[PDB]
């Protein structure tokens, strides 16, 4: 019976292995589904782009956005190509409402020998004078950021709440 | 929700051991943390130890090899270190700084937790009373633990501190008069093979569905073991106060913390403490040993099992001195029972359990817990002063009485320490070998026991 | 011999019950991920210009 | 690309005009271009420690960026060389500059591209194969002891392309061509190999077999393991180096790597000059042990911030070699050296020190450099399994073992062999303690003495008990003399000093007792066991009785049998061989019995 | 005494070079 | 050759201890050698310690007691401290700076070679294995010396360290089993009788055309001893490694070295070792004592006899433990055999030489000589050891074999270790001494020695 239960010891790490493997496989099945969800934000992100009547709007946003984070004296715009015309109107929009709320002058200038990567599904990317602090106000940059600080509530929407978690607080 | 952009910037001005400087910073945060990306594409992460104007101190948890003046670049996050915790970590190992390293995906959180902690109104608390039995007679019947306690193992380097830890998690239980615990283990400046056996300990035991691990070895880099122990405590606080289960905690070699520490204060350049730790390692190690308890309202608690290794054998040492200050109590295992082949070699002359008097007694354990254990202990103090003379002046110098010493002095540590890395034995069995030691002395060299007790225990 | 036929059988039934939690989630997941990306692109589509608090203008 | 000298003080340089030169990178500094490595940075300027002298480097001489970070050469021509820390070939610059001394700044490649190498492949792979990062894809014979593998690089991948076919091949010619994503990569037989990152492995394993030195001590009582880490701490004259030596001549192991770290340079010209005498039995053919061991030196009179460096490329050979399934063990002779490199740095940075000058990171070095030692599943497809042992010699300033570095690594090692200067003072040698000594590794050979020798453990217990109880005994004997003696008592003192004298002291510079196999330990100790079980039992069974055999009795009865015991030591392994030694132990054995039962 | 003259000796050349 | 014009500088910045600071100097050169002219018109010399932008930071041998920051005159030599270097420099008296104290001219240089020397290369080296007989057989029988050992006396004040070092130099020579050394003596802090005792005992007990004396006195700058043991080696390694001759080198006081050193580190707060000597200083005497031995392809060499004064005689001091750390094993002279008046004094225990295996035996002195050496130990030993039971349990509690053993430690410390100023014992002498001794014992207490040696070496 000593070599019975030395025995029993491996029926007993198998089966917490088979355990650990399963729980595993369930859990990386999860990520995918979250994975998948994200990927769908993206492309309904990328079809919002070509409405350029919101498009627009959405330019509007993000540069003065990136400027009221920078608030220096002079800036400079790193956009697509493709997005040029409107990113141009963009800062046009922006300059007073940037000057209104500040009091003081601001020279941003559109920088038009490098653009961003043409497969990037949109924003903007602000610099400083010097090019050595940086905001980065993409789609992607801003979906990310957004969507990491929703895990919380978007595992509860999908999957159900926890009914072992008595207390929020 | 923070919805601005981060500001990411290339502007390092000074690499200095574990500390990178940055100016030019807009409105440097507190506390913050930075996520760096090296030149050749890596990414590290740091918090921020100093601000002041413009400047900013970041520490970076992974070491600053590699890391450049000019194409570094650090992005600014705007919160402080929160991190994501969930019920499903229970069945996972992660290393010190929470990425999972079992091949599963990251933690999908149910909530974000702030790792300093929040601290809890002490008109809020409630006093442990419940005694746990952890099968070890020298820990059981003299040095009883509360649930909710912390005390910590103050042991050395070559004695077998990890067989105790792992025996007690192992056998931890409830005095049973009529589930269990969970598991929470950070280790801080561990060899792989002590990670080894503690995982396969866990795992042959079929605990491994209920343990979660977070694992620093001695190979990872030395910064992380600074906020290891608040990941593994910010879990343990989730489940215990709001999931509502039972924690133990086990946090190994608290002395390598310290040694980040007095690492991480060296290069600051500030007015030192004693041995060149910072002079702030109290109030440092009490916002780590000060989360445990349980809390009102709220059917969970959490317990607490530090262990340290004095350098040198050396209980003056700052690390034991200040550990001394701040839990209850301390379990002490010895260099000279080793030598002897005793296990456990726990020496029960400076071990102390101070939540013991309102957990043992009539209607917890037993009403002769604490005379016992009182006269045990006292009847060791006299035939260790007994045997210093004895071995110095005179073999045959002794009294008729000064040899009933000397051999209690043999048979309980042979019979009542000496137990068996597979024991387990009740509290009851652990009073019986007490009395069965006691008898070797006349009932009235029992000046520690009252007299009904002596009357009801002793004639058998 | 006993262990030896266990192992496969003890297997099987693992990997049965993880396939059934897996559809419980896929389940869970396709009546659910319209609502969460609305929220989401409602979220990110929706810009508010600020400065900092400890701006002094 | 090049900065400028700004500062010099010791062997810290200051370089201005360094604006991306990144930490722990290579510089070249002066017009000697002496080599040295990047420690901090403030600005546009670069704190560098110089690996040789300083002495004439001006304020403003050129500083030259290298781009990489210190890295070691890894491929055929290494063993049997000596290096030293920067991995220059001293059998080479002792050739070419036709002088006695080394040059500053001289360089010389570490490996010779004018040998010609005899390689032969895999003969699986053909063009097309999928090989990723660890393979073995060839092997060249390097000499009569070791097969050289060549392994694919550790972070490489990709479908063969070329393979180059059986043939004659020096270390620049393409041997393999692979291609991965579109692009193509060409690979020799020499890789390169940073000194401070870790060679990946599949998995370490547990260590399950024994390292056999050649002592009698350290193999019954501390042993090590393949696999495990030592520390031999002691004062100046206890036998650090001896030990070191015979455990590197007499071992099992397939490679030895020896550094030999700020010590004596006449102890490296006893190694250049002992070792390619002594040969080893392998197919009839006698090989000696030179063609498998390697050196690397940098003696106490070299540069002090090259001790670093010396560390860091013997550690690194020794994970080259594991990772073609060898059994490597690295001998680190006062790894104090390189703690007092490390205060001597720090001190020139104004620093805060830690404990007695030492920086604050010196148990962080400490321990993860001890953490690359262990028995391992080697990373690339052929499935084998290697191993590195490290043997580190701790020199505490006075003999005090509670000093910082021997408190910082006696909390990583495993094994700890405490040397005695008291027992070195009576040239008792070895000088281990057997009271303050330990083995971690005691319980994981068990299954191995069990299957291979069965009757050991027993003796083993048997003697650490006898040997306990006599300084029990000692410290009653120094105050209240021997005269209040049991005859027990009487009996296991005489059997401790007869264990202490002739089992445990073992003279290493004689031809009898150079080595000691485990058949003969095993031997004399069961001859000295009986001994103790029959006098003591003797002792005891007539110990009312009116008879009373007392020790005095069994001492003058046997005074011819005491003197066999002692003499056990002096049969030759090799002059004698295995069967003599095991028939005149079992003689004695029977002698012994008779005159026990004379007595009776 | 070494730690506390190097707390010292940093003061008095901060102040100096600022 | 340097064919410029050299700079000089009166743009002193700032006097402070031993170190003067000059600044606006033109691409300074570290280790660089300066000559400063005083208000007064009185010449120094200096060495720079620390360069940085136009800052150099000199070291002054002689002081900086007169020196101001307007009228001082600092020229820079462009180059590193060399000395001149010839043949004719045996059979003269210098300095500890190297300059002619003996009424002689300058020394005309056959070459000039910088006094820091160069690490020989490990592989070019060969193992010493020659034996010098020095007739004195506490170190010929016991801790036999090689030609191109480096093996230091351990002594202390008041003791006769000075003697042995005389008699060792005027008796030593090969031995003759079927042609002299040069001396180069260099003192350092030694007094004037001292001087006189070594320059009259070499120009009477043998010749003072083969010595070359390096005289720094007690009343002489202190920072000039950091430079005098290296004038002294620079001058054997050419006679030695050029010219091809066998050197005895001589440095006297060691002691007053490492406090001179230890005094230069102070003045410019470096971090301590124990007893507030520099962590550097095992670097530092590495680099002096690893200057002696063989090389390969010429036939000279080197053999270093440094004299060491240990504080309060303790050998755990700084100085002599890390002395043992470098050489080849020490001569330790006692101060309890001075006290009986024993002539040499010298206790065998505490003694060691490293290169003795490898020097004795057969073909070399004689096939018994190392069974012999160790025997004689371990009898002392024991004698020693029974002594000291004496002590305590008196002088009728001994048995028959301890009664042998104080026998043998009489006649061992009267017959094998006096030995008289003058004599000079060949090794065979010695080792029939060794056998006279061991002959007090029975052949089986003999238990070191194999019994092959024992039957042709133990009767006769
Ligand atoms: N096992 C041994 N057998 C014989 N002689 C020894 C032994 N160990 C040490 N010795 C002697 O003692 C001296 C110790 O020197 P060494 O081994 O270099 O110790 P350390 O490295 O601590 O200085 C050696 O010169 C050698 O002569």
């Amino acid at each position: 019976e000593k070599k019975e239960k030395q025995i029993e010891q491996q029926k007993k790490i198998q089966m917490s292995n088979l355990m650990n493997q399963a729980r595993l496989k369930v859990l990386r099945a999860r990520d995918d589904l979250i994975t998948d969800l994200l990927n769908e934000a993206k492309q309904r992100l990328s079809k919002v782009v070509k409405d350029t009547t919101r498009y627009q709007v959405l330019l509007d946003g993000l540069v003065l956005q990136g400027l009221y984070q920078l608030l220096e004296p002079r800036m400079i715009v790193r956009c697509r190509k493709q997005d040029f015309p409107l990113v141009k109107a963009a800062v046009q929009k922006a300059i007073p409402m940037y000057k209104i709320a500040t009091k003081n002058d601001v020279d941003v200038q559109i920088d038009q020998e490098s653009y961003l990567p043409e497969d990037i599904a949109g924003g903007v990317e602000i610099y400083n004078g010097d090019r050595k602090i940086k905001v980065s106000n993409t789609l992607e940059s801003r979906l990310d950021l957004i969507a990491q600080q929703m895990m919380p509530e978007v595992r509860g929407a999908l999957f159900g709440a926890n009914a072992n978690r008595k207390f929020l607080d | 929700y923070l919805s601005q952009p981060r500001l990411t910037y290339k502007t390092v001005s000074g690499v200095n051991g574990p500390l990178v400087i940055l100016d030019h910073v807009k409105f440097p945060r507190y506390a913050e943390i930075v996520h760096l990306t090296l030149p050749d594409g890596t990414k590290r992460s740091g918090q921020v130890l100093e601000v002041s104007g413009s400047k900013a101190v970041v520490q970076v948890f992974e070491g600053t090899s590699g890391i450049d003046a000019k194409k570094t670049s650090c992005e600014f996050t705007g919160d402080i270190l929160r991190t994501p915790v969930s019920e499903d970590m229970l069945g996972r190992v992660f290393n010190g700084s929470g990425k999972p390293i079992d091949r599963g995906p990251v933690v999908l959180a149910e909530d974000f937790l702030d790792i300093m902690g929040q601290p809890i109104n002490p008109q809020c608390r409630i006093y442990p009373e419940e005694m746990i039995q952890t099968g070890i007679s020298a820990i059981d019947g003299m040095n009883s633990i509360a649930r909710g306690q912390k005390i910590p193992i103050f042991s050395a380097a070559g004695l077998p501190h990890n067989e105790i830890a792992a025996q007690i998690c192992r056998q931890a239980g409830l005095v049973k008069k009529s589930e269990n615990f969970a598991i929470v283990f950070a280790a801080m400046g561990v060899n792989m093979e002590t990670a080894r056996f503690f995982k396969s300990d866990f795992e042959e035991n079929g605990s491994m569905d209920n343990v979660c691990l977070f694992l620093n070895l001695a190979n990872d880099p030395t910064i992380e073991r600074i906020i290891t122990p608040r990941l593994a405590l910010t879990t343990a606080e989730f489940l215990a106060y709001q999931c509502e289960k039972h924690v133990l905690v086990i946090l190994t070699d608290m002395s390598s913390y310290a040694e980040a520490l007095r690492e991480v204060s060296a290069a600051r350049e500030e007015v030192p403490g004693r041995r060149g730790f910072p002079g702030y390692m109290y109030t440092d190690l009490a916002t780590i040993y000060e989360r445990a308890g349980r809390v009102e309202g709220r059917n969970g608690s959490i317990t607490q099992i530090p262990i340290l290794t004095m350098p040198n054998d050396d209980i003056t040492h700052p690390i034991p001195d200040l550990t001394g200050y701040i839990t209850e109590g301390q379990i002490y295992v010895d260099r000279q029972l080793h030598n002897r082949q005793i296990y456990p070699p726990i020496n029960v002359l400076p071990s102390l359990s101070r939540l013991m008097k309102s957990a043992i007694g009539e209607g917890m354990t037993r009403k002769d817990h604490a005379d016992v254990s009182n006269q045990l202990y006292a009847c060791y103090a006299i035939g260790k002063d007994v045997q210093a003379m004895k071995a110095v002046v005179g073999e045959e110098a002794l009294t008729s009485d000064d040899l009933l010493y000397l051999e209690f002095l043999q048979k309980f540590e042979r019979n009542f320490i000496a137990q068996g890395p597979y024991e387990n034995r009740t509290v009851f069995e652990t009073l019986d070998i007490g009395w069965q030691l006691l008898r070797i002395f006349p009932k009235e060299m029992l000046k520690r026991i009252p007299q009904s007790t002596l009357s009801e225990f002793y004639p058998r | 011999a006993a262990a030896l036929g266990s192992r496969g059988s003890c297997s099987t039934e693992v990997e049965k019950e993880t396939q059934e939690k897996m559809t419980i989630l896929q389940t869970y997941f396709r009546q659910n991920r319209d609502e969460v990306l609305d929220n989401l692109l409602a979220f990110v589509c929706d810009i508010r210009p600020e400065i900092h608090e400890n701006y002094r203008i | 690309t090049f900065g400028y000298v700004h500062g010099v003080s010791g062997p810290v340089v200051t370089a201005c005009d360094m604006a991306g030169a990144a930490m722990y990178e290579l510089v070249r500094v002066g017009h000697s271009e002496l080599v040295g490595e990047i420690i901090r940075l403030e600005g546009d300027m670069a704190t560098i420690q110089v690996y040789e002298e300083t002495s004439g480097v001006s304020v403003g001489d050129p500083v030259l960026r290298t781009g990489k970070p210190l890295s070691v050469e890894l491929g055929p021509g290494i063993m049997g060389a000596i290096f030293d820390g920067i991995q220059r070939p001293l059998s080479d610059i002792s050739s070419q500059t036709q002088s006695i001394y080394i040059p500053r700044g001289v360089n010389v490649s570490a490996l010779s591209r004018d040998i010609k190498w005899d390689f032969t492949p895999c003969k699986n792979l053909r063009v097309g194969s999928h090989i990723t990062g660890g393979d073995i894809y060839g092997i060249v014979s390097e000499n009569s002891l070791i097969k050289h593998k060549i392994m694919l690089p550790p972070r490489n991948r990709g479908t063969v392309t070329y393979i180059a076919p059986p043939g004659n091949y020096d270390t620049s010619d393409v041997v393999l061509e692979l291609e991965f994503e579109g692009v193509k990569e060409k690979f020799t037989m020499v890789q390169v190999w940073p000194v401070r990152q870790v060679r990946p492995v599949t998995e370490k394993l547990p260590a399950n077999h024994p390292l056999l030195t050649g002592q009698r001590v350290l193999d019954a009582l501390f042993p090590c393991v393949q696999g495990g880490t030592t520390a031999i701490p002691g004062a100046f004259g206890c036998g650090k180096t001896v030990i070191s030596q015979s455990l590197s001549k007499y071992s099992n192991s397939d490679v030895i790597i020896y550094v030999g770290c700020g010590e004596r340079g006449n102890e490296m010209s006893e190694v250049l000059r002992d070792f390619p005498e002594l040969t080893m039995e392998v197919d009839g053919k006698v090989e000696s042990i030179m063609k498998r061991t390697a050196l690397v030196a940098n003696t106490s009179n070299m540069p002090v911030a090259a001790r670093e460096a010396s560390i860091y490329t013997g550690i690194t050979l020794s994970e080259y070699f594991r990772d073609m399934g060898y059994h490597v063990s690295m001998m680190a002779d006062s790894t104090s050296r390189w703690a007092e490199a490390l205060r001597e740095i720090s001190g020139r940075l104004a620093e805060m020190p830690a404990d007695s000058g030492y920086p604050a990171y010196l148990g962080a070095r400490l321990a993860s450099f001890y953490e690359r030692a262990g028995r391992v599943k080697c990373l690339g497809n052929p499935e084998r399994e290697g191993s590195v042992s490290i043997v580190g010699a701790v020199s505490p300033p006075g003999g005090d073992f509670s000093d910082p570095v021997t408190s910082a690594t006696l909390g990583i090692v495993q094994v700890f062999w405490g040397l005695d200067k008291k027992l070195a003072q009576r040239k008792h040698f070895p000088s281990v303690n057997w009271l303050i000594s330990y083995s971690k590794y005691m319980r994981a050979l068990d299954e191995y003495y069990d299957k291979h020798f069965t009757e050991f453990v027993p003796l083993r217990t048997k003697a650490k008990e006898i040997l306990q109880e006599e300084e029990d005994l000692a410290e009653i004997v120094q105050l209240v003399g021997k005269a209040s003696l049991a005859e027990t008592d009487k009996i296991t003192l005489e059997v401790a000093k007869l264990i202490k004298d002739d089992f445990l002291q073992q003279n290493g510079y004689t031809p009898y007792d150079r080595f000691c196999p485990f058949y003969k330990t095993v031997g004399m100790l069961s001859n000295m066991i009986a001994f103790y079980d029959m006098a003591r039992r003797a002792v005891e069974t007539t110990a009312q009785s009116d008879n009373k055999i007392t020790w005095s009795i069994i001492r003058e009865h046997m005074g011819d049998i005491l003197y066999k015991l002692s003499s056990m030591k002096f049969k030759d392994p090799l002059k004698d061989g295995e069967a003599k030694i095991k028939s005149d132990y079992a003689q004695l054995l029977e002698d012994m019995q008779n005159a026990f039962r004379s007595l009776e | 005494f070494y730690r506390l003259k190097k707390i010292q000796e940093k003061k008095k050349i901060l102040k100096e070079k600022s």
